[PDB]
């Protein structure tokens, strides 16, 4: 009694994946929506410290053990990666007009702080820091004041507002020169405000960079205090709120089921259908995460090591933060890649009251990937528990328009969701053949 | 307007027993035969006098993702009261109701309220599990029982205004507060606010 033919299959319940199910569920196509695993989530899922243990260690303890060390196992909704929200950017745009908010509620991550030679220092996010800040001297606030005046009142349709610069044709460290900022205000620009990796920005068209500081400033502006929201019990309440909309609007979900055979067109190698423990299920395009289809897709070259770790305090000069971020410029290790750490506690439902979850992460550039984050390690005071595992970035090897099986990229070391939603709006494009228009839902 | 109280009140059991038809009867006063709807129901709220009270509820319905059983954490967060329901019609569909329970034990909060419906009772012809056998495995759980018709609305008013009265009555003094309308703001942002560049 299960119907047969559906519009879309989608493979995998990550929030990529979740919120293209929403999205097609609102358009009026019918969806079905499966998943080998028995929870919403994908690799981005949060999990329970019980399922914590089972993922990382070799013998995870008992539940007397972890109940009196961390309380209730309900209490804990743990990210596997780390992810913060901008509150300007896209993915709260498509919360707002889907009603996803109906089901998800979020809160704001305190602060930022960036490290510079061993110590961090909260990034500003009012005035009144802005002038305390001992990050800049007095005569470079001044410049950096008149570089900031120029992305609020810079209007693409007004070239009078453009000061002679061109984000198209100009690279970014032009327009740094245009303002005269030294290399220690280049650093935080880029790394603290527009939260590149690394400083290849530097010689690329400057567009990009001045939309990303945009963001962050207009962010910032949204709730003060941050430009980040987080999601009150964890970022899995994300994928399992977007695959309500799709069931809302008509799609159909799996669970705990897995892909028996993928079946194909006769000798043209196109998505025809899947077949099931429950049956044989088609539609002429899948949409689905890399572990569907390893075959399909390719290696970035990057390995992401993660450290989940658990603290019984906050976070050593924080000022006893509930939420923070903490980015680590990769010039202040001799990196190539920056190191982040992403903290939230009770106050975000994500763990039992007085502990405080700390996940350090950072592209693997070393033989001893552990050794790589010791000089985050140090920032976090005593840690009770440390949950580590390294994931490798995959990519489809091809769009999706040749065989229609559009698939989605590998959750990537950013410390928060525009490059997904960028990832969602592209797949949207490919399935759809048109860019992705949201509408208000009523 | 004011309430005192506002409460998050979910519906739960297997697929087909009548949760959407009892939540648009309860709110709505309407009864659809043969009831399909292209886009479910999300929840419905409804405020109630209740002993000399105002107590608001905004009532949970299921989406159809009961169909294969993918309800995880995220629709039992902050429910005060659930209302399990079956049909007395359909003997599985009454032995659902232990999975039920389970999954209720493992995402709602040990203090939440619970009730059991036997939906669809106008069916006395097709009706297989017998009253008092409901009755017996509810007491044996812990909650009341009732017999329900959203569709000529035997006991739908009171099954909600069972439950509403279970949490008003049985919660702590301390977690009645936290639903009172003075603490309505949980310190939540409001993604449609205004800005405060
Ligand atoms: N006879 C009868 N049919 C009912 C009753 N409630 C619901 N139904 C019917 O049973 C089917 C499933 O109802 P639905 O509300 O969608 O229940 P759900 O799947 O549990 O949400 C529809 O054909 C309804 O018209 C009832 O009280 N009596
Ligand atoms: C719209 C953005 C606001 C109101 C704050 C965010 C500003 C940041 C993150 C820049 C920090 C600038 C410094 C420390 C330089 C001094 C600038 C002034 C005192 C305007
Ligand atoms: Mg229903």
């Amino acid at each position: 009694t299960i119907d047969t033919d559906y519009d879309v299959i989608v493979l995998g319940t990550g929030i990529t994946e979740c919120i293209l199910s929403g999205l097609l569920s609102v358009d009026g196509k019918k969806v079905l929506h499966i998943d080998k695993q028995d929870h919403y989530g994908g690799e981005a899922a949060s999990v329970t410290l019980s399922q914590l243990y089972e993922k990382f260690k070799q013998n995870p303890i008992s539940k007397e053990e972890r109940e009196s060390k961390f309380g209730k196992d309900r209490d804990w909704n743990v990210d596997l990666i780390p992810k913060f929200l901008m509150a300007n950017g896209e993915l709260t745009n498509i919360l707002i007009h889907t009603d996803v908010t109906r089901y998800v509620d979020f809160k704001q991550v305190s602060g930022s702080y960036v490290f510079k030679q061993g110590k961090i220092y909260k990034v500003p996010a009012n005035e009144i820091e802005a002038i305390s800040s001992p990050l800049m001297g007095i005569f470079e606030k001044r410049r950096m004041k008149k570089f900031l005046e120029w992305i609020s009142s810079y209007k693409e349709d007004d070239l009078s507002t453009h000061q002679g610069l061109d984000l198209d044709k100009n690279t970014m460290d032009e327009v740094y020169y245009k303002f005269g900022l030294g290399n220690s205000t280049k650093e935080f620009i880029g790394h603290a405000m527009a939260l590149w990796t690394n400083d290849d920005y530097l010689q690329q068209p400057a567009r990009p960079s001045f939309e990303r500081i945009l963001l962050y400033c207009q962010s910032v502006a949204r709730y003060g205090k941050s430009p980040y929201l987080y999601p009150m019990y964890g970022l899995g309440e994300l994928p399992q709120g977007f695959a309500r909309l799709s069931a809302i609007y008509g799609g159909t979900y799996m669970l705990d089921t897995p892909i028996d055979e993928v079946l194909y067109k006769k000798d043209t190698g196109k998505f025809e259908g899947v077949k099931t423990k429950l049956g044989t299920f088609k539609a002429p395009l899948v949409i689905a995460d890399p572990t569907y289809f390893p075959e399909k897709c390719k290696s970035t070259g990057q390995r992401v090591i993660r450290a989940i770790c658990i603290l019984n305090h906050p976070v050593p000069n924080t000022s006893n933060a509930d939420s923070l971020q903490i980015i680590i410029p990769q010039s202040q290790l001799g990196r190539k890649s920056d190191i982040y750490v992403a903290i939230v506690s009770d106050a975000h439902n994500v763990c039992s009251k007085g502990h405080y979850l700390a996940i350090i992460s950072t592209i693997i550039e070393t033989d001893k990937p552990h050794i790589e984050l010791e000089p985050a390690f140090k920032l976090l005071g005593p840690i009770e528990e440390k949950f580590m595992g390294i994931a490798e970035l995959f990519e489809p090897r091809e769009d999706g328009s040749k065989d229609n099986i559009y698939l989605s990229r590998s959750y990537d070391a950013s410390s928060h969701f525009e490059s997904m939603t960028d990832d969602v709006k592209d797949i949207y494009f490919r399935v759809t053949g048109h860019p992705l228009v949201l509408k208000q839902r009523q | 307007s004011e309430y005192d109280y506002l409460f998050k009140l979910l519906l739960i059991g297997n697929s087909g027993v009548g949760k959407s038809c009892l939540l648009l009867r309860f709110s709505d006063d309407t009864y659809t035969n043969d009831y399909i709807s292209t886009i479910g129901v999300d929840f419905k709220i409804k405020t109630v006098e209740l002993d000399g009270k105002t107590v608001k509820l905004q009532i949970w319905d299921t989406a159809g993702q009961e169909r294969f059983r993918t309800i995880t954490s995220s629709y039992y967060r902050g429910s005060h009261g659930i209302i399990i329901v079956y049909d007395v019609t359909d003997q599985e569909s009454f032995n659902g109701v232990k999975m039920w329970l389970q999954e209720i034990d493992r995402y709602a909060t040990s203090t939440v309220l619970k009730l059991l419906v036997g939906n669809k009772c106008d069916l006395k012809d097709k009706r297989v599990v017998e009253y008092d056998v409901a009755k017996e495995f509810a007491d044996a759980n812990k909650m009341p029982f009732l017999e329900t018709s959203a569709l000529d609305s035997t006991n739908v008013e009171d099954a909600f205004l069972t439950m509403a009265r279970q949490i008003k009555e049985s919660m702590s003094q301390q977690n009645l507060n936290e639903t009172t309308q003075k603490k309505e703001d949980k310190g939540n942002v409001n993604l449609k606010g205004q800005s405060l560049c």
